[PDB]
RNA sequence: UAUGUUAAGUGGAAAAGGAUGUGGGGUUGCUUAGACAACCAGGAUGUUGGCUUAGAAGCAGCCACCAUUGAAAGAGUGCGU
């Protein structure tokens, strides 16, 4: 009950970000010491590199934090097998890059956890709309 | 004024009538103008001046240019390409005399240089400027001027902002020029090009 | 709007009893502005009409001014005295009586036409209905 | 207050009451405050 | 006398225009397999959609505006930061 039981939502790359952007004024108001986290979260730098991780920060009943990893961006996913770093300015009006299903084969598996819809194809078609918003043409 | 609208202006939706007709403009209009570097200024546009002018024009005259008379900076813009252009600014600098525009900061832009082929388009020479109204780098040029006039009084500072207050760092982002931004785990570092104004405002920092 | 040319120069004010013989039901656009009781439209209020209605298109769809001004009227200066003929021509006027659909347009929404119409219709001495085809 | 013949809505938070026979708009923008 | 209307002393000066006045008609959408008003949950997930920008995380601005769990929830109606 003591400080805040509340919790902070927030995502990060795999290189550790003592700045504003994301974790500054996220980490900074809940009290926490920051450069503690830059000597923790490297444990979930190691196995996944470039791509962004939303990450889960849970301050308890004590004034303490405990990190709680979660599975990497549906858009930043998608920006692999796309070999691109920026997305598009107009999407559908002029695509940039094209993806197979092949590879979101995979990403309808990497975020089934996460997604609420418990069938394994739904989380195929959910991908494919996250790529009309991105601004990629697809094929089967 | 349509130029540095279209360039530096947050509604570059709203030009002024332009036409190559004698006295086009009869009233003042004010646009508000946000360097890149995010220093304000107000551009403001008044009626033109044409030799004789009516002695009872001139007492309304005096109305209109009353905030050139208030101004910080007074640009007068001469035709060059026109061969009788000496004949023009004197003229014009008589009629500001009896307007009552005193002891104002004057910078003698002479414009339409497309017109020649011999002069080069951005010039200066002191309070001389060549340059062409059509052309964005003139424009580029006018407003590096109008900066080294204007805001002089900005001189650079160092500021220490805790993460509890961002909208400090906002406040940096938007009234004044960031040369450099620093990340600490304590708070934020910015040292920037502020006012006197923002150095009693920041002074905690 | 001016006559090119008049066979006279003055002419009676006439008289606006009864229903325009023509021109009551719209023939060229989709809305018409139908004068409900009559009145001497001058020039100067159909050119602020005309304006009025095709700055708020923003150079879309047409606009039919289906009424022009025929006829002269004259004035007397102030400090004139009355006799010694008759005054000077002053403007044009068309004598619009009830029922005569003044502007038409086309090529807009309903909405538009509607909104274009009610700011025409302000300009305008005389009662009007927005009336469509 | 603005005391005007034409009362009408400036916004669509603005509302039309009529209060000791009068024709009013009220709103929380206080700008559009009207009487007839 | 009979049946209506008006609340303005309108009647017993005055227009453009303005309007949740009041009476009558006439079309028409939803509605006891429950409307409309309020009150009780829910209002999620991809996801801070992408670009843009120091920051833009539904909500400065530009371009899209798909699917998903089912009771259905806009890539968001206003405030707010
Ligand atoms: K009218
Ligand atoms: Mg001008
Ligand atoms: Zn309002």
């Amino acid at each position: 009950a003591k400080k805040v039981i509340k919790e902070v939502k927030l995502q990060i790359p795999a290189g550790k970000a003592n700045p504003a952007p994301p974790v500054g004024p996220a980490l900074g108001q809940a009290g926490v010491n920051i450069m503690g986290f830059c000597k923790e979260f490297n444990a979930r730098t190691a196995d996944q590199a470039g791509l962004i991780i939303p990450v889960v920060i849970t301050v308890f009943e004590d004034r303490s934090f405990t990190f709680i990893t979660k599975t990497p961006p549906a858009a930043v996913l998608l920006k692999k097998a796309a070999k691109v770093e920026k997305g598009s300015g107009e999407p559908n009006k002029t695509k940039v890059a094209s993806v197979t299903r092949a590879q979101v084969q995979e990403i309808a598996e990497t975020k089934m956890p996460d997604l609420n819809a418990a069938n394994v194809e739904s989380a195929m078609l959910m991908v494919e709309g996250t790529a009309r918003s991105m601004g990629i043409i697809i094929q089967d | 004024m349509n130029g540095l609208v279209r360039a530096y202006s947050e509604t570059a939706d709203k030009q002024v009538f332009e036409k190559d007709m004698l006295f086009a403009t009869l009233e003042t209009s004010v646009r508000e103008i946000v360097l890149p570097d995010n220093k304000q200024f107000l551009l403001t546009d008044t009626v033109g001046f044409v030799s004789k002018l009516p002695h009872q024009l001139v007492k309304a005259f005096r109305s209109t240019l009353e905030e050139a008379r208030d101004a910080d900076l007074l640009i007068h813009v001469v035709d060059y390409s026109d061969p009788h252009y000496k004949t023009m600014m004197k003229t014009t600098e008589e009629t500001l005399k009896v307007v009552g525009v005193e002891d104002v900061p004057v910078i003698y832009a002479y414009n339409k240089a497309d017109l020649l082929e011999d002069e080069m388009y951005p010039k200066q020479t002191g309070n001389t400027i060549i340059f062409s109204a059509r052309e964005e780098e003139s424009l580029e040029f006018l407003t590096e001027v109008i900066r080294k006039e204007l805001f002089a009084s900005y001189e650079k500072a160092t500021f220490l902002i805790p993460f509890e207050a961002g909208q400090v760092v906002a406040y940096l982002n938007e009234h004044a020029d960031i040369l450099e931004t620093e990340y600490l785990e304590n708070g934020t570092q910015i040292v920037a090009e502020v006012s006197p104004a923002d150095l009693q405002k920041l002074a905690e920092y | 709007l001016v006559p090119k040319r008049v066979k006279y120069r003055r002419e009676f004010r006439g008289n606006m009893r009864g229903r325009a013989k023509g021109g009551t039901e719209v023939a060229f656009g989709e809305y018409g502005l139908q004068a409900v009781e009559a009145s001497w439209i001058t020039n100067r209020q159909i050119e602020a009409a005309r304006i009025a209605m095709t700055r708020y298109m923003k150079r879309g769809g047409k606009v039919w001014i289906k009424i022009f001004p025929h006829k002269s009227y004259t004035s007397k200066p102030i400090g004139v005295r009355m006799g010694k003929g008759k005054g000077a021509p002053e403007g044009w006027v068309s004598p619009v009586k009830r029922g005569k659909i003044m502007f038409e347009i086309a090529g807009v929404p309903e909405d538009v036409a509607r909104e274009a119409l009610r700011l025409a219709a302000h300009k305008l001495p005389v009662k009007t209905k927005i009336v469509k085809r | 207050m603005k005391v005007r013949p034409s009362v009408k809505p400036m916004c669509e938070k603005c509302k039309v009451i009529r209060r000791k026979g009068k024709v009013m708009v009220i709103c929380e923008n206080p700008k559009h405050k009207q009487k007839q």
